[PDB]
DNA sequence: AACGGCGCCCGAACAGGGACTG
DNA sequence: CAGTCCCTGTTCGGGCGCCG
C-alpha cells in the first residue's frame, strides 16, 4: 500500500556487472537458508540469465553475535546512484555526534524490508549464490523490498525513520541521533546505566511498529590523536641525527617552519654511523623549536563535504597500525594508531581487517562518510582472507598500495 | 500453429537501436548440403522449426561438423552478428566441477539429455529474429527459409537459457529427494546416491520421466549404469578417479603451435600426476610470434620434457572427498620459481595435485611466493570443497615468523605445521636493525645523464676509502644500484651502507633472493656472503653527513 | 568457420611515483 | 611549477588445455 519512490542510476552508467566470489561451505549454507526465508516472506525473487546485472554476496557475524547475516556487496551499485543519496534525498550528519559520551550503534537494516522497491529498479539489486565444487549453477534472486547495504534504501525509509523517531526526540531533546546505511547512531552525555537504559526505550519504541537486540558502544570523546613526536634520548649518534634530519624534512612537507640547518651542521664531515655526535647550544635551540610546531595545528586543514575522504594505514610492527585520514595530501583531517587490536602478534590480515572498521566506523560519526583506504596488502592477499574477518554491514571502497618505510613517520 | 513446450519461456530482448541479423550465406560444398536439409525437415515436423515467407527480411548463414566419435551430425548457426546486438547474459557457469569435490556414494548414474538445445522453447516476441534459408541446390533452388522455435546452437544466449531452464526442471525433484545428488553440467547429469542399486534404479527411472514431462529425452545410448563413469573427461570408479588418458604428441621437429599444445596437456595433466614443470617448455615461447615456426628445444627444455614423459607413464589416480577428515595441503619447491602441491586426506592418497610456477614481480624471494602458492591453494580448495585445508609447508616456524613480523605488508598464512623435507625455504640474509658498530660506513651515490646515458658511482667511507667508476649505457637507477654494489665489493663481512636512493633500498629492504636483473642478483650474492649488513637511508640533496661529499664526486 | 565456462603463460597497452631538467 | 624518463605494477585479450 506504499507507492515505490522511483529511481534511476546516474546519467551514462549502466548497472553493476560484478562476477561472485567463491564461498566457503558454511556461509553458502547459511546463505541458501537465509535467502529461502526471505524468498517465503516475498522479499525477493528468484531471476533467470536475462538479467545481465550482478551484485557479489556473501555472510557475516557482527561482534559477539553467532548469527549468520546476509552482506551484499552493493559497493558498485552504490557509486552508480550517487546522485540520489546525496542530491535529492539526503541525511544531515549532526556535528554533535562525535562530543557525546557514549554512541551506541543498533542495526534497523530489517526495517527496510517492509518498503516495496521500485519495479523498474529491482533488475540492479540481482545477486547469485554459488554451489560448492559447482554442483548446481548460480541461484540468481532479486530484491523485491529496499536491500540492506544500499545507499538508497536509508534515503526512501528516511520519510518513515522520522515519524517513527518523533515521539523519542521530542521525549529526549538532548539526544543525537544519526542513520548511516542500515545502522542508526543514537548518543547521549547520560551516564553509562542512564545511556543504556534510554536505549532500550529507543528498542521497544522500534518493536512497536533480527539483528535489533544488539548494541555496539563507542566513545568518541575518549578518541585520541597520534601526532608526530621526536625522539628525546640522552646521547646521539650520527644515525641517530641522520633518521631525526630525514623525519623532519619529510614533516617539512606538513609543518613548513621545521628547520634542519643546525642539526645537518653536527653531520658535516664522513663519520661512522656509531659516533656519538654532542648536539650543540644551537642544535638543542632548533631541535626544541622543531618540537613545539609539532604540537601546533596544521594551517588551513579542514574539513570538505565534497571531497572524498582517503585513508592510509601503516603496518608498525608488534600489533601497532597507524593511519591517518585525509583529503589533500599532507592535510590530515586526523591521525591515529591502534594497538593490541584482535590477532596481534598473530594475524595481519584479521588486524588490518579490524583497523579498516574502526577508521570507518570514527569518519561516519566525525563526516559521515566512509574513507577510500589504501592498504598496505597484495591485491591477492587481502581478497584472499578479508571477508573471513568482516564484521560490519557495511564495505568501504579501498586500493592496494606499496610503500616501504624509507623513515618512520608515525612511530618511531 | 506450433505447440507450446511446457517449459517456461526465458524474455530476451536486443540492444537498443539496433535490427536483426542480414548476413549472406556463405558457399559451403554439397555434402554439407545433404545434412541439414534433413534436419530442417525433421525440425519442421516435431515443432522444433517453423517456415516463414517475405515478411522476415533477416538472414544467417550456417554450417555443420561431425560429432566427436559419433555417426550423427551436429549443426552450429553462426550467430556472431546477432550475438554483436542482443542483449548482454550473465552466465550461470561459474565453474567446472572437479572429480576430487564428490563425495562417496554407493550407485552412481551419468545421464545426458538427448536435443538440448532444441528441447528448450526460444522465447516469443524473439523467434522472428532468427531467419536463416536453405538452398536444397547449391545454384537451382531458391529454398524455402525456416525459422527457430528453440535454442540454435550456436547464440550467445543458449547455454545460459538452457542451464537456467535445466535447473528450474530438477527443482522440484530435488525437493522431492533430498538425499540424491545431481551435478548439472550443461546437459550431462551426476546421479548418486548412498542407496542400493535397485532402488537407485528406481529413482533414476523416476526422475528419467519426471524430465520427460517437460520434454527433455534421456536415451539409453549416454546412459551409464556402471563404472568407469566418463564424466568431464574423466573415469570415475566407485573409490579412485583418474583423467582419462593423455596423449603427448612426439614430433622429431617443433613448432611453436606445437609447443603451447604440449604446454596446455601438461597444465591439465598436473591435476592428478606430481611434479609436472612447464617453465623450460614456456620459455621457448617468448619473443617469437610465428605460429608456424620451428623452434628448437634447448637442453633444460629437453630434460624438463623427458622428466614430464617418465611421470605419465606410471598409472595415478586421486580420491573422492571425505567431509569426516580434514583436508591436507602440502607444499614442495621445484626450484626456479617452480612450486608442486598435493591434497590429500589420507597419507599417499592425493585428493588432487597441482603446481604454482608463477613469477609476478621484478624482484621477490621465495617466502613470497610460497605465500602466493598458499593463497591459490586455498581459493582452488574452497571452489572445490568450500574449505581451507590444513597447510604443511617446507620452512621454519621462525623463518615465517621473522619475514611476517618485519615485513612492511600484511601477510598472513593459514593454519599449517612445518615438514622438515629439503630444498627448505629460508631467507638468505637479514638486514641490521641497528648500525654496526666498528664497521666502515659506506656512503654511496650514483648519478647518469640522461642524454648521453652516461654516469658515474662510487663511494666515500669514514676511514678515507673512496671510488669512482665511469659508467657507460645507464640509468640513475642503475648507478645507484652499481654504488651499493662497490660498497659490498670493496667491504668487509660487516659493513653500514648509506644511501639517498629510494629506489635501490625498496628492493634490498624486500630481502630477496632473485631477479630478473643481473645487477640485483649480484647484489644479493654479496648480502649473502655478508655477516651483518645495515642500510639506512638519509635525503638527497641536503648536506647530510658524507652523502653530500659522494655527491660531488659522481655529479 | 559457432557459443558459454574455468585454468595456465604470453605480450602490448596503460597507470603511477621518484627524480631530473626547462 | 610542467614534462619527460625510468621502473614496476596491473589489466586484458589471445594462445593452449579441458568441459558441454
Ligand atoms: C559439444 C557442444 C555442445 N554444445 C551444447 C549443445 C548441447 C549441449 C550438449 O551437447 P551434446 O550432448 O554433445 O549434444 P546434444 O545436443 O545434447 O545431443 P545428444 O548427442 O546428446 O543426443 O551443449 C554446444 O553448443 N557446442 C558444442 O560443441
Ligand atoms: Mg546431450
Ligand atoms: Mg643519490
Amino acid at each position: 500500500p506504499i507507492e515505490t519512490v522511483p529511481v534511476k542510476l546516474k546519467p551514462g552508467m549502466d548497472g553493476p556487472k560484478v562476477k561472485q566470489w567463491p564461498l566457503t561451505e558454511e556461509k553458502i549454507k547459511a546463505l541458501v537458508e537465509i535467502c529461502t526465508e526471505m524468498e517465503k516472506e516475498g522479499k525477493i525473487s528468484k531471476i533467470g540469465p536475462e538479467n545481465p546485472y550482478n551484485t557479489p554476496v556473501f555472510a557475516i557475524k557482527k561482534k559477539d553475535s553467532t548469527k549468520w547475516r546476509k552482506l551484499v556487496d552493493f559497493r558498485e551499485l552504490n557509486k552508480r546512484t550517487q546522485d540520489f543519496w546525496e542530491v535529492q534525498l539526503g541525511i544531515p550528519h549532526p556535528a554533535g555526534l562525535k562530543k557525546k559520551k557514549s554512541v551506541t550503534v543498533l542495526d534497523v537494516g530489517d526495517a527496510y524490508f517492509s518498503v516495496p522497491l521500485d519495479e523498474d529498479f529491482r533488475k540492479y539489486t540481482a545477486f547469485t549464490i554459488p554451489s560448492i565444487n559447482n554442483e548446481t549453477p548460480g541461484i540468481r534472486y532479486q530484491y523485491n523490498v529496499l536491500p540492506q547495504g544500499w545507499k538508497g534504501s536509508p534515503a526512501i525509509f528516511q520519510s518513515s525513520m522520522t515519524k517513527i523517531l518523533e515521539p523519542f526526540k521530542k521525549q529526549n531533546p538532548d539526544i543525537v541521533i544519526y542513520q548511516y546505511m542500515d545502522d542508526l547512531y543514537v548518543g547521549s552525555d547520560l551516564e553509562i546505566g542512564q545511556h543504556r537504559t534510554k536505549i532500550e526505550e529507543l528498542r521497544q519504541h522500534l518493536l512497536r511498529w533480527p539483528f535489533l537486540w544488539m548494541g555496539y558502544e563507542l566513545h568518541p570523546d575518549k578518541w585520541t590523536v597520534q601526532p608526530i613526536v621526536l625522539p628525546e634520548k640522552d646521547s646521539w649518534t650520527v644515525n641517530d641525527i641522520q633518521k631525526l634530519v630525514g623525519k623532519l624534512n619529510w614533516a617539512s612537507q606538513i609543518y613548513p617552519g621545521i628547520k634542519v640547518r643546525q642539526l645537518s651542521k653536527l653531520l658535516r664531515g664522513t663519520k661512522a654511523l656509531t659516533e656519538v655526535i654532542p648536539l650543540t647550544e644551537e642544535a638543542e635551540l632548533e631541535l626544541a623549536e622543531n618540537r613545539e610546531i609539532l604540537k601546533e595545528p596544521v594551517h588551513g586543514v579542514y574539513y570538505d563535504p565534497s571531497k572524498d575522504l582517503i585513508a592510509e594505514i601503516q603496518k608498525q610492527g608488534q600489533g601497532q597500525w597507524t593511519y591517518q585520514i585525509y583529503q589533500e595530501p599532507f592535510k590530515n583531517l586526523k591521525t591515529g594508531k591502534y594497538a593490541r587490536m584482535r590477532g596481534a602478534h598473530t594475524n595481519d590480515v584479521k588486524q588490518l581487517t579490524e583497523a579498516v572498521q574502526k577508521i570507518t566506523t570514527e569518519s561516519i560519526v566525525i563526516w559521515g562518510k566512509t574513507p577510500k583506504f589504501k592498504l598496505p596488502i597484495q591485491k591477492e592477499t587481502w581478497e584472499t582472507w578479508w571477508t573471513e574477518y568482516w564484521q560490519a554491514t557495511w564495505i568501504p571502497e579501498w586500493e592496494f598500495v606499496n610503500t616501504p618505510p624509507l623513515v618512520k613517520l608515525w612511530y618511531q | 500453429m506450433v505447440p507450446i513446450s511446457p517449459i517456461e519461456t526465458v524474455p530476451v530482448k536486443l540492444k537498443p537501436g539496433m535490427d536483426g541479423p542480414k548476413v549472406k550465406q556463405w558457399p559451403l560444398t554439397e555434402e554439407k548440403i545433404k545434412a541439414l536439409v534433413e534436419i530442417c525437415t525433421e525440425m519442421e515436423k516435431e515443432g522444433k522449426i517453423s517456415k516463414i515467407g517475405p515478411e522476415n527480411p533477416y538472414n544467417t548463414p550456417v554450417f555443420a561438423c561431425k560429432k566427436k566419435d559419433s555417426t550423427k551430425w551436429r549443426k552450429l548457426v553462426d550467430f556472431r552478428e546477432l550475438n554483436k546486438r542482443t542483449q548482454d547474459f550473465w552466465e550461470v557457469q561459474l565453474g567446472i566441477p572437479h572429480p576430487a569435490g564428490l563425495k562417496k556414494k554407493k550407485s552412481v548414474t551419468v545421464l545426458d539429455v538427448g536435443d538440448a538445445y532444441f528441447s528448450v522453447p526460444l522465447d516469443e516476441d524473439f523467434r522472428k529474429y532468427t531467419a536463416f534459408t536453405i538452398p536444397s541446390i547449391n545454384n537451382e533452388t531458391p529454398g524455402i527459409r525456416y525459422q527457430y522455435n528453440v535454442l540454435p546452437q550456436g547464440w550467445k544466449g543458449s547455454p545460459a537459457i538452457f542451464q537456467s531452464s535445466m535447473t528450474k526442471i530438477l527443482e522440484p525433484f530435488k525437493k522431492q529427494n533430498p538425499d540424491i545428488v545431481i551435478y548439472q553440467y550443461m546437459d550431462d547429469l551426476y546421479v548418486g546416491s548412498d542407496l542400493e542399486i535397485g532402488q537407485h534404479r528406481t529413482k533414476i527411472e523416476e526422475l528419467r520421466q519426471h524430465l520427460l514431462r517437460w520434454g527433455l529425452t534421456t536415451p539409453d545410448k549416454k546412459h551409464q549404469k556402471e563404472p568407469p563413469f566418463l564424466w568431464m573427461g574423466y573415469e570415475l570408479h566407485p573409490d579412485k578417479w583418474t583423467v582419462q588418458p593423455i596423449v603427448l604428441p612426439e614430433k622429431d621437429s617443433w613448432t611453436v603451435n606445437d609447443i603451447q599444445k604440449l604446454v596446455g596437456k601438461l597444465n591439465w595433466a598436473s591435476q592428478i600426476y606430481p611434479g609436472i614443470k612447464v617453465r623450460q617448455l614456456s620459455k621457448l615461447l617468448r619473443g617469437t610470434k610465428a605460429l608456424t615456426e620451428v623452434i628448437p628445444l634447448t637442453e633444460e627444455a629437453e630434460l624438463e620434457l623427458a622428466e614430464n614423459r617418465e611421470i605419465l607413464k606410471e598409472p595415478v589416480h586421486g580420491v573422492y572427498y571425505d567431509p569426516s577428515k580434514d583436508l591436507i595441503a602440502e607444499i614442495q619447491k621445484q626450484g626456479q620459481g617452480q612450486w608442486t602441491y598435493q591434497i590429500y586426506q589420507e597419507p599417499f592418497k592425493n585428493l588432487k595435485t597441482g603446481k604454482y610456477a608463477r613469477m609476478r614481480g621484478a624482484h621477490t624471494n621465495d617466502v613470497k611466493q610460497l605465500t602466493e602458492a598458499v593463497q591459490k591453494i586455498t581459493t582452488e580448495s574452497i571452489v572445490i570443497w568450500g574449505k581451507t585445508p590444513k597447510f604443511k609447508l617446507p620452512i621454519q616456524k621462525e623463518t615465517w615468523e621473522t619475514w611476517w613480523t618485519e615485513y612492511w605488508q600484511a601477510t598472513w598464512i593459514p593454519e599449517w605445521e612445518f615438514v622438515n623435507t629439503p630444498p627448505l625455504v629460508k631467507l638468505w640474509y637479514q638486514l641490521e636493525k641497528e648500525p654496526i658498530v666498528g664497521a666502515e660506513t659506506f656512503y654511496v651515490d650514483g648519478a647518469a645523464n640522461r642524454e648521453t646515458k652516461l654516469g658515474k658511482a662510487g663511494y666515500v667511507t669514514n676511514k678515507g676509502r673512496q671510488k669512482v667508476v665511469p659508467l657507460t649505457n645507464t640509468t640513475n637507477q642503475k648507478t645507484e644500484l652499481q654504488a651499493i654494489y662497490l660498497a659490498l665489493q670493496d667491504s668487509g663481512l660487516e659493513v653500514n651502507i648509506v644511501t639517498d636512493s629510494q629506489y635501490a633500498l625498496g628492493i634490498i629492504q624486500a630481502q630477496p633472493d632473485k631477479s630478473e636483473s643481473e645487477l640485483v642478483n649480484q647484489i644479493i650474492e654479496q648480502l649473502i656472503k655478508k655477516e651483518k649488513v645495515y642500510l639506512a637511508w638519509v635525503p638527497a640533496h641536503k648536506g647530510i653527513g658524507g652523502n653530500e661529499q659522494v655527491d660531488k664526486l659522481v655529479s
